[PDB]
């Protein structure tokens, strides 16, 4: 209808999408860290 | 195969500790490209049921899509590979402890077999 | 090969973000400049292959029917820019996206180092045809038309899978190099027999032999033209190059199981050629000469020596551009006449001189004339057919008189005579037609000189 | 029987638009004139100018790489060794037979 | 000049109690338009 | 937070803001009647909100702008061409009676849904009931056939056995030679081709069938032309009666929550209006059914949501 | 009826069936089993009309019937060996009791005929929950016992049930009766995977899932129940007519599309155990399947069928409600064959 942008919606899902990125790439870089640790690489 | 009963195992672990011993897989994967991508035409299908601009509707949607799609097919494609090298470690560890069942074949050359010959006529 | 799918799918981000009134345009120019960087490919060598990655690669078999392939979208996109002007954007869009999907299943098929993946491929290619077919055509009859072309070809190819995957769980491995250099003999047995037939039927139903034919005449002559070009041309030859590549792990059984499809292709040939002398309709007489050259191919296929393949593959090129040619020259007739039958349009030379000529030198190429490599095919063809005996030189000899005859009744029909009188909205044959037609025929004339690129791997 | 005997509300039939009639120099491609002049134009250019003509010379001059002059070198080459030391030309057997081992029978 | 499309005859046939209509099954009716039969 | 079992969960209970001056209330009166003065001098009084009659154009004026669309997008039938050839050929007359069932169906549902949402009642002209007189009147004039009658009957079934019918009926009595006389005087240059038979079998419909339909399980207020004039007394009519009979008192919480989640989402109460039934008066053919939804696409607000639409102003596309 | 009620009785179904799947105790399964009849009934006449008290009682009847065979194999199981943990059966009467106390609260032939109608009687959101929610616990259960379950029996009733739901789904009109047989064929295709490997079985289930729920929600977002309904929704909705099209192409297996993964492994299964001429049989058959689904695509998309004057009013409307996980449930069920392997996290 006479709907303006929710700023409330628009900012949770922003948060949610870098706070979800920010966590994928915390995870991969523990990942290989551990993995190079366990295999003796580095 | 079922591993279901396989000794050791924990009831509800999506990825056992063992499991961090395999390299992790990269960012830049094709199938996490296609997680992305099938994230995406999430989107669009999305922003067409609900009679939107498919391509321009909702940025923010799209990008929450995709994220999420990405995330769930790195963690389905790590628990995959761990899936695939316990197969492969069981497959090794049975064939070296039951030598008798797999035994070693006599190398032959193709000089000293005799193949018939079937001339096309 | 990379080079060559991924534009192949970029056409489709393309083609949805254009402008409404330049798809046309983009969507040609852009397929011509993706048929010159598939011309690449063509360069083979003696040995084995352009073994690209561990997914795809390329023979000398794959080189020229890719080059086909290719070559065909942009000749497919100007003939259906006729009749679609007054159709919406996003239906125009959606055809334009049916053709691209379909080349892009055709490109990843013709590869596919392993089987599964090229009959996951072959059996994709059945959704866009069908989606085209049923929904851009004309007559009532299109949905039933639909319906068999699905069925008869699914039918055939369900056994397929469970051959193939059969195979995979024996022999190992399903790469198509593995399976030619770790071939072994095929014993005479009833189980032996029963994988020969699974694994064959599937590419039979396609090609198609006499007998399972029933579904390609109504399948050309109700869909829209582009589907008749791409099944004349390029969707037939699936099923040969199918057969040729998987006929390398059934022998020696072939050696007595070719009988009933030699006799039942031997004697279909001579009889859809009688049938094209009696037809009332255009469209399905060129499907009928379509049936007939198909079951010569399949013969040459059947008779495994590397005459019969080279003429095959040949006869396989040829014969796709020359449909490809009869088919565009029967769609601009019926869209001025609006009729769609042979008899009822006479004596167009006099009004439409230069789509006479046109006329004229498809007939010839269909009639198998020197040096063009229809006839080098059909030589080829001949020559092995008469080494495995000497009396298929009757049938051969019975076709190509009944083969000339039919040509040159179609040319003498629609264009010598007197004209019709009740009939004036024959207005002159716009320069797109021209060009269509210049752009069939002129490749034909080409490859004429270079006939080594088109004889396939036994060269 | 009041029914109007009509089955349904339809548009009549439309008449085929004559591409000519309102556009001369028509090129058969699109109403638009100046889209579908340069539509015919990109068309010509693509197709004969580029395709049909610079990959008709580019796959004529292709580098020999199905090796036809290396390997009429070698049968030179092998001919004249052969002649030149009276050796019977082509051999019978593909495969020396000293190396191939053939299970004896002793029937 | 027209691309042809189902007619009030070409739609009638799918709207059957069931397909391919035999003797004994003549007489079934198509259930109501909402599932509300009459209180009788 | 638009309503839903949500809202209905934690605070919206549609029986606390009924307050015994809802009353729904229909006025309902013969072609050319005082029954509109009427309607809007009851709204008036009581402090009701009062829905003018709906016509053929009703349905664009809650949609987008209120401004009506073309007759080809809307309705396809006009009352005038009805008038001027009541046996028209192209069968305008059932168009015209099913397209205006349907408007007045829809605006009953749009009066229902704001009752229950605000608590405060209504006032209309002829429902959804007392609608059929119309088609009687015709069928008995020859103007539409007995299948025209079937498939409106069936339609009008479907459609009615889901809403509550109204608190109070309100008829305006006037006599076939008055009317005449008023339509007569009214000026408007095709309604003095309506016939005397066609008015009388409008009365005589009224009067036989929907008046004791009504009277069974409501209550009725038949008054002739001089006493509906005084408005006053009607009023007093309108509280002295109360309502005991009709299913609104056996209403409770959940069987109003399940009607205000009908009366909206328009495309349930609009459902069964396009059952596929085809008769050739209101069957539409695919080409013209083609064209026609692709030239309503074309109109300004009405190619995507009503948020999203760049021509009409919308901004911020690109985050809502 | 009432939202919280309603929540309630949901929550009761759901707990009931996972308590069936998290359950070590043949007493408790069948205590699992009890409370799933016992909410679900409710669900089926959420709408009250006598069609849907007639499916609610058919459905009772037969679930109850199943409950009892399924008590008295138990019963016996645990005569023959003193054993409560849900094992091997050890006994052969036992097993084959069980079975068919499975096989009729899954509805596999030839206990099928309570499907169609009880799905033609409720609605489709009743008919959306009992379709796909209610195959997870005798599924699992015979999961559990597959090392038991006789092959000769199994195979037969999934040959039947394949070929039942090809026949019977050519003949109907309605959507319902028709994804009624669709679901028996589906149940028939999956349930014969089950003495060879349970994770194909639980593979088809999954794909199987997604589809029903992708097309179920596309039939209530445009509200028709028969064909000719079904036909109605090219002129307001195009966009669903299309996406539906697509998901029932997926659903009669056409490759590349999603619906083709499963077969095709179970063929693959079937094959590694030399078991040759029944995957045959079943793709043959399932091309009937293919036959009606693609007769369906013909009347809704494909071809544009009459429309009504009235749906005029319906373009100036839009859908109030929109249902979330749509899109997500469309591309799982379509594109999703790339991703195949995925099968290895026996999912
Ligand atoms: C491969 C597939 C890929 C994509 C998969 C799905 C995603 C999109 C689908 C959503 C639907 C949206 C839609 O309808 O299109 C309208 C829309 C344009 O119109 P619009 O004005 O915006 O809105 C109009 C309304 O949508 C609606 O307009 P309307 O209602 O007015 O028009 C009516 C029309 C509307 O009906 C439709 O348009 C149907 C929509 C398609 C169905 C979706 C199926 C879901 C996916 C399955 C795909 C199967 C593939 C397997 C092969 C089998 C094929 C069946 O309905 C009909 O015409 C009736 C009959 C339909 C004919 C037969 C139907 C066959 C459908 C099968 C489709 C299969 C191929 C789909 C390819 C993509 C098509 C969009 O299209 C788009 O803009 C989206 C296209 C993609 C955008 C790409 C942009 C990104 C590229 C730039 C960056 C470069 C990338 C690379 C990066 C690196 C470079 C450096
Ligand atoms: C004989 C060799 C001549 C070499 C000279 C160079 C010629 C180059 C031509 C290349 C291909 C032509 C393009 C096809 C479309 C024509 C365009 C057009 O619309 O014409 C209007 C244009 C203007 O006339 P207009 O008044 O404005 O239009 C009024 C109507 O169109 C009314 O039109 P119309 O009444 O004037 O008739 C049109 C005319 C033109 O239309 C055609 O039919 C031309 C197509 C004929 C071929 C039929 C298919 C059979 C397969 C043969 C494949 C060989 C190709 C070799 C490589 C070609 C490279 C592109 O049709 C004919 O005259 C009947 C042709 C039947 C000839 C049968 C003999 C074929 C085998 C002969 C031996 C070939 C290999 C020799 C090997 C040993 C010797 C070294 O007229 C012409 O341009 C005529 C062109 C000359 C005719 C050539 C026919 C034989 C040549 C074939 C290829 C040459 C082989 C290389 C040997 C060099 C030494
Ligand atoms: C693998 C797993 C496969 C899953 C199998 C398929 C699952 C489908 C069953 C889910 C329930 C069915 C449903 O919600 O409606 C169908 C629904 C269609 O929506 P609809 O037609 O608009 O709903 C009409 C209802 O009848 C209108 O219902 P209402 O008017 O009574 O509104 C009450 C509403 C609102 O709920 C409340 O009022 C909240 C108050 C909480 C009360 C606390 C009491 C606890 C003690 O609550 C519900 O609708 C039921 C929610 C139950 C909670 C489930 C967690 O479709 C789906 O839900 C698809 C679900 C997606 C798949 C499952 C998850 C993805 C995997
Ligand atoms: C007088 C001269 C007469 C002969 C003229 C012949 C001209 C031939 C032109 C046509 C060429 C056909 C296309 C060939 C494409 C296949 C080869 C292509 O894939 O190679 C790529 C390279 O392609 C070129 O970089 C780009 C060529 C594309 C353009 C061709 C020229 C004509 C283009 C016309 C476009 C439109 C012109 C403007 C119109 C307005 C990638 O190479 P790469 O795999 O890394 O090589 C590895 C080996 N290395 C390391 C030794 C290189
Ligand atoms: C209709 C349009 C075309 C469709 C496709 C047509 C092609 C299908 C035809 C099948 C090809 C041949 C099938 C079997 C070939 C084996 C040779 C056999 O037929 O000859 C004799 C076999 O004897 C009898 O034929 C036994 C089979 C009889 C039953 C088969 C049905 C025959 C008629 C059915 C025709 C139906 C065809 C279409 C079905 C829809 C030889 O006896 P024997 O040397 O000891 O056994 C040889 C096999 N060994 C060595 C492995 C043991
Ligand atoms: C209008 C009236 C007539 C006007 C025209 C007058 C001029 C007459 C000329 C017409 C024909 C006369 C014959 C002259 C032939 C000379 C050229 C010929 O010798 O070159 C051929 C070469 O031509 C090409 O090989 C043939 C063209 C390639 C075919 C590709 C088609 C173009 C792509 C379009 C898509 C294809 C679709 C089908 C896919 C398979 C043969 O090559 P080759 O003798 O060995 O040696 C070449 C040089 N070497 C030694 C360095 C190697
Ligand atoms: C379309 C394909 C189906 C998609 C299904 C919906 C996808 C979204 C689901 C969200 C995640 C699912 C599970 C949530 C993670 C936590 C639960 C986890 O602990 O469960 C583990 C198990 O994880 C799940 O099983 C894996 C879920 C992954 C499903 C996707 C596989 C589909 C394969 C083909 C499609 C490829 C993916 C397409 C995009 C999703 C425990 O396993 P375990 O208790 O020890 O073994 C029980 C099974 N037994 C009894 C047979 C032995
Ligand atoms: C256009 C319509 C065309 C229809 C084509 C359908 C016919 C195709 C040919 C038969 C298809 C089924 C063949 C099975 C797939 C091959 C698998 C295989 O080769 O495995 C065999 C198994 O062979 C079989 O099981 C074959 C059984 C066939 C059952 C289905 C019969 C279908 C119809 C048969 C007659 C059709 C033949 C002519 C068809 C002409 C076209 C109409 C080996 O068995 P093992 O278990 O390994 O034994 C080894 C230890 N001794
Ligand atoms: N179902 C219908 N069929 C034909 N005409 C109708 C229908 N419903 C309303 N109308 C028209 O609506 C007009 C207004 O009705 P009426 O109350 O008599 O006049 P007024 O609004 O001035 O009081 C009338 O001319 C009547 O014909």
């Amino acid at each position: 209808p006479h709907g303006s942008p929710d700023w409330l919606k628009v900012g949770l899902t922003l948060g949610t999408s870098v706070f979800l990125w920010i966590y994928l790439i915390k995870q991969h870089k523990e990942d290989v860290l551990e993995y190079k640790r366990r295999n003796g690489l580095e | 195969t079922m591993m279901s009963g396989r000794p050791g195992r924990v009831p509800l672990q999506f990825l056992p500790n063992e499991a961090r011993s395999l390299p992790p897989p990269k960012l830049t994967d094709p199938r996490l490209v296609y997680m992305g991508f099938l994230g995406y035409c999430s989107g669009l299908i999305d922003n067409a049921i609900r009679r939107r601009p498919v391509v321009s509707a909702g940025l923010h949607r799209q990008l929450l899509y995709v994220t999420s799609f990405v995330f769930f097919g790195y963690y389905l494609l790590k628990r995959q590979d761990y899936m695939y090298a316990l197969r492969d470690h069981d497959m090794f560890a049975y064939v070296k402890s039951h030598p008798e069942d797999f035994p070693e074949k006599d190398k032959k050359t193709y000089g000293e077999i005799l193949e018939e010959f079937h001339p096309v006529r | 090969m990379l080079k060559i799918i991924i534009p192949t799918t970029m056409l489709l981000p393309m083609t949805w973000m254009s402008k409404h009134n330049m798809i046309w345009i983009n969507a040609t120019v852009h397929s011509l400049l993706i048929s010159l960087i598939s011309l690449s490919l063509l360069n083979q060598l003696g040995e084995n292959s352009l073994n690209f990655s561990l997914t795809f690669f390329s023979d000398s078999l794959s080189a020229p029917l890719l080059v086909l392939t290719t070559w065909l979208l942009p000749l497919m996109l100007m003939a259906s820019q006729s009749h679609l002007s007054k159709e919406t954007t996003t239906r125009k869009k959606l055809y334009i996206t049916m053709l691209i999907l379909l080349q892009l299943f055709l490109i990843m098929t013709f590869t596919a180092t392993e089987l599964i993946l090229f009959y996951i491929l072959f059996e994709a290619t059945l959704v866009p045809t069908l989606i085209i077919i049923t929904r851009w055509g004309n007559q009532t009859e299109r949905l039933n038309a639909g319906l068999y072309f699905l069925f008869y070809t699914l039918a055939g190819s369900l056994p397929l899978l469970v051959a193939l995957v059969y195979i995979q769980n024996t022999t190992g491995s399903l790469n198509f190099l593995i399976i030619h250099y770790w071939s072994h003999p095929l014993s005479n047995s009833w189980s032996n027999i029963f994988m020969w037939l699974a694994c064959i039927m599937a590419f039979m139903v396609k090609m198609p032999l006499y007998g399972l034919h029933l579904w390609l005449p109504k399948a050309h002559v109700e869909a829209p033209i582009a589907g008749s070009m791409v099944l004349a041309a390029v969707l037939l030859k699936l099923g040969g190059y199918g057969m040729m590549r998987i006929t390398t792990i059934l022998n020696p059984l072939t050696n007595y199981m070719a009988y009933p499809f030699l006799m039942l292709s031997m004697w279909g040939m001579i009889m859809t050629s009688s049938i094209c002398l009696r037809q009332t309709d255009l469209k399905s007489l060129i499907a009928y000469s379509s049936v007939s050259h198909m079951a010569l191919v399949i013969v040459a296929i059947m008779i495994q020596t590397p005459w019969s393949f080279m003429g095959a593959t040949a006869l396989m090129i040829a014969h796709g551009l020359t449909s490809s040619m009869l088919f565009c020259l029967a769609n601009t007739n019926y869209e001025r006449v609006h009729s769609r039958t042979m008899i009822l349009a006479r004596g167009l030379q006099t009004l439409l001189p230069l789509m006479a000529t046109w006329w004229l030198v498809a007939s010839l190429t269909n009639l198998a004339l020197p040096p063009s490599i229809n006839l080098i095919g059909e030589l080829f063809i001949i020559t092995a057919s008469f080494s495995w005996s000497n009396i298929t030189i009757i049938l051969m000899g019975m076709n190509m008189m009944i083969t000339a005859l039919y040509s040159l009744y179609m040319l003498i029909t629609t264009q010598r005579g007197k004209y019709t009188h009740h009939i004036n909205n024959i207005k002159p044959s716009f320069t797109r037609e021209n060009a269509l037609m210049a752009l069939h025929i002129l490749p034909l004339l080409l490859l004429t000189l270079n006939p080594k690129m088109i004889l396939g791997p036994l060269y | 029987p009041p029914e109007p005997t009509i089955r349904l509300q339809e548009d009549p039939d439309p008449e085929d638009e004559n591409l000519y009639e309102k556009n001369p120099d028509s090129h058969g491609y699109d109403k638009d004139p100046i889209v579908d002049l340069w539509n015919m134009r990109v068309v010509f250019f693509f197709g004969f100018s580029i395709v049909l003509v610079l990959g008709s010379t580019f796959v004529a001059y292709l580098p020999d790489y199905r090796m036809q002059e290396w390997a009429r070198r070698e049968a030179e080459r092998l001919v004249k060794y052969r002649e030149a030391n009276g050796l019977p030309l082509m051999e019978s057997n593909c495969f020396d037979p000293n190396k191939i081992q053939l299970p004896e029978d002793e029937d | 000049a027209r691309q042809w499309q189902p007619d009030v005859e070409w739609a009638e046939q799918f709207g059957g109690a069931v397909m391919y209509p035999t003797k004994e099954t003549a007489h079934w009716k198509p259930p109501p338009w909402n599932d509300v039969d009459p209180p009788k | 937070l638009q309503y839903g079992p949500l809202a209905f969960v934690l605070g919206e209970r549609t029986t606390r803001k009924l307050t015994e001056t809802s009353k729904v209330i229909t006025v309902d009166g013969n072609i050319c009647s005082g029954k509109g003065r009427l309607a809007r001098e009851i709204a008036e009084k009581l402090g009701l909100r009062h829905f003018p009659e709906a016509g053929i154009h009703y349905a664009d004026s809650t949609t987008g702008d209120g401004k009506p669309l073309d007759v080809q997008l809307s309705g396809n039938c006009s009352l005038e061409k009805f008038y001027d050839d009541p046996k028209s050929n192209d069968g305008n007359s059932y168009r015209l009676q099913s397209w205006l069932y349907a408007s007045r169906l829809l605006q009953y549902a749009d009066a229902l849904e704001h009752l229950l949402s605000t608590g405060q009642g209504v006032v209309l002209e002829r429902s959804i009931y007392s609608d059929f007189v119309f088609l009687e009147a015709m069928y008995r004039q020859g103007f539409i056939r007995k299948q025209c009658v079937e498939h409106y009957n069936e339609v009008k079934k479907v459609t009615a056995c889901e809403y509550l019918p109204p608190h109070v009926v309100v008829y305006v009595d006037v006599p076939v030679p008055e009317i005449q006389s008023r339509i007569q005087k009214k000026g408007n240059p095709h309604e003095m081709k309506i016939t005397a038979a066609y008015l009388q079998d409008i009365e005589n419909a009224y009067k036989k069938t929907f008046l004791p339909e009504m009277s069974e399980k409501c209550e009725v207020l038949q008054y002739s032309a001089r006493e509906a004039e005084d408005a006053e007394k009607v009023v007093e009519d309108i509280e002295y009666l109360k309502c005991d009979k009709g299913p609104w008192p056996d209403q409770d919480d959940r069987t109003f929550h399940r009607l205000r989640m009908l009366v909206q989402n328009k495309l349930e109460v609009l459902n069964y209006t396009t059952i596929p039934v085809y008769l050739p008066e209101i069957t539409i053919g695919a080409h013209q059914s083609d064209r026609v939804f692709q030239k309503f696409t074309e109109l300004p607000g009405r190619k995507y949501s009503p948020g999203y639409n760049e021509d009409v102003g919308d901004k911020w596309i690109w985050l809502k | 009826m009432n939202p919280i009620i309603y929540t309630t009785l949901i929550m009761t179904v759901m707990s009931g069936t996972m308590l069936v799947m998290i359950s070590s105790h043949w007493l408790l399964i069948w205590i699992g089993f009890e409370m799933n009849l016992l909410a679900m009934i409710p669900v089926l006449m959420k709408n009250f009309n006598p069609r849907a008290t007639e499916a609610a009682t058919k459905y009772f009847l037969t679930q109850a019937t199943a409950s009892m065979m399924l008590m008295m194999a138990i019963i016996i199981n645990l005569l023959y060996s003193g054993q409560w943990t849900i094992t091997k059966m050890f006994n052969p009467v036992a097993m084959t009791m069980m079975t068919m106390a499975l096989a009729m609260k899954l509805g596999l032939s030839p206990f099928h005929f309570w499907v169609p109608e009880v799905t033609q009687g409720i609605s489709l959101q009743a008919g959306l929950l009992l379709l796909t929610w209610q195959k997870l616990a005798p599924l699992s259960v015979l999961c559990q016992i597959s090392q038991s379950i006789n092959p000769n029996l199994m195979l037969t009733m999934a040959m039947l049930s394949i070929l039942i739901g090809g026949w019977g789904g050519l003949n109907q009109t309605q959507l319902r009766k028709i994804m009624a047989y669709s679901s028996i064929a589906h149940m028939g295709w999956m349930t014969a995977v089950l003495p060879y490997n349970t994770t194909m079985t639980i593979l088809n289930l999954l794909i199987y899932i997604t589809m029903t729920l992708a097309m179920f929600m596309l039939l209530i977002h445009s509200s028709a129940t028969t064909t000719l309904s079904l036909s109605h929704t090219w002129n307001k909705m195009p966009v669903i007519t299309s996406l539906m099209m697509v998901t029932l192409l997926s659903m009669g297996g056409l490759p590349p599309l999603s619906g083709f993964m499963p077969k095709w492994m179970i063929i693959q299964e079937m094959t590694k155990n030399e078991s040759i001429i029944m995957p045959t049989l079943m793709a043959m058959t399932a091309l009937l399947n293919l036959y009606f689904y693609m007769r369906l695509a013909y009347s809704s998309s494909l071809t544009m069928f009459p429309s009504t004057n009235n749906m005029k009013m319906k373009w100036q409307f839009e859908h109030t409600k929109q249902m979330k996980l749509l899109p997500t449930m469309i591309v799982l069920s379509t594109l999703v064959l790339p991703m195949t392997p995925a099968l290895s996290s026996l999912n």
